[PDB]
C-alpha cells in the first residue's frame, strides 16, 4: 500500500530515523514524495526532506529546502543548475535595503 | 488489442487506481497509458516517471500520431521535467499538426530558452510580427 508507506516514511522523519529511511528508498518505494517529501520539510524536520528531494531529484524545490533547511552551500551547488532567482534576489535586496555588499554581490551571479 | 482496447474505448474504470494499476502493472510495453492517463492527465508525473525509468518516443509518438494537440502541454512537462531540447525542436521542425507559436513562446519564456525555433518563427513572423 502506498499510503501506508507514505506515512511510514513520514514517521522515520517524525522519530528521524535517518540512515534506515533512506536505504529503503533504495526498495521500490512508490511513495509519494512531495506530498511526504513536502511533509517532512512542512514539519520542519529539516536534513531529511533533503535527501527525499535529491533522490527523486526535486530541483528547485530541493534547492529551496537546502535553504531553508540551513544548507546553503549545497543549495547554491543546486540552484547554479535551477537558476532559480528566489534565493538570490532573496538574499540581495535583504543586502540592498539593508546596504550590504557581500552577501548580496556573493549570490548575484544568477541576475 | 483487447485490453487497450476498452482503455480506449470504455471510460468506466477507477483509471486511477487503474493508472495505478498500470504503474505496478510492470509487463513492459504499456502504451494504455499513453491513453488512458492522459485522459485524466497524469502526465507530467507521468512522463516524468517515465523517463525517470526510461521514456524514448512513446509518449512522443503518442502526442505524434494519436494526438500532436498535447504537444505545447507536454513540451511544457519536458522542460518542467528538464530535458533535452533537439527532439521536439525536430517534432516542431517535421510535419506538426495542431499548435500555436503564441503558446509555445509563453511556454518557453516560462522556460526562459526559446533559443531555436527558427522553423515555426518563419511561421510566426512571415504572419506580421522573435
Amino acid at each position: 500500500e502506498s499510503y501506508v508507506e507514505t506515512e511510514l516514511i513520514f514517521a522515520l522523519a517524525k522519530t528521524n530515523r535517518l540512515a534506515e529511511l533512506e536505504e529503503f528508498i533504495n526498495g521500490p518505494n512508490n511513495a509519494h514524495i512531495q506530498q511526504v517529501g513536502d511533509r517532512c520539510y512542512d514539519e520542519k524536520m529539516y536534513d531529511a526532506a533533503k535527501l527525499l528531494y535529491n533522490n527523486v531529484s526535486n530541483f528547485g524545490r530541493l534547492a529551496s529546502t537546502l535553504v531553508h533547511l540551513g544548507e546553503y552551500q549545497a543549495a547554491v551547488d543546486g540552484a547554479r543548475k535551477a537558476n532559480s532567482t528566489r534565493t538570490w534576489k532573496e538574499v540581495c535586496f535583504a543586502c540592498v535595503d539593508g546596504k550590504e555588499f557581500r552577501l548580496a554581490q556573493m549570490c548575484g551571479l544568477h541576475i | 488489442k483487447e485490453v487497450e482496447r476498452i482503455c480506449r474505448e470504455s471510460n468506466c474504470y477507477d483509471p486511477e487506481r487503474v493508472k495505478n494499476f498500470l504503474k505496478e502493472a510492470k509487463l513492459t510495453d504499456q502504451l494504455p497509458l499513453i491513453i488512458v492517463c492522459d485522459r485524466f492527465d497524469f502526465v507530467h508525473d507521468l512522463v516524468l516517471y517515465l523517463y525517470r525509468n526510461n521514456l524514448q518516443k512513446y509518449i512522443e509518438i503518442y502526442v505524434q500520431k494519436v494526438n500532436p494537440s498535447r504537444l505545447p502541454v507536454v513540451i511544457g512537462g519536458l522542460l518542467d521535467v528538464d530535458c533535452s531540447e533537439d527532439v521536439i525542436k525536430n517534432l516542431i521542425l517535421v510535419v506538426r499538426g495542431q499548435f500555436s507559436t503564441d503558446e509555445l513562446v509563453a511556454e518557453v519564456e516560462k522556460r526562459n530558452r526559446l533559443k531555436l525555433l527558427l522553423p515555426w518563427l518563419e511561421a510566426r513572423i512571415h504572419e506580421g510580427c522573435t
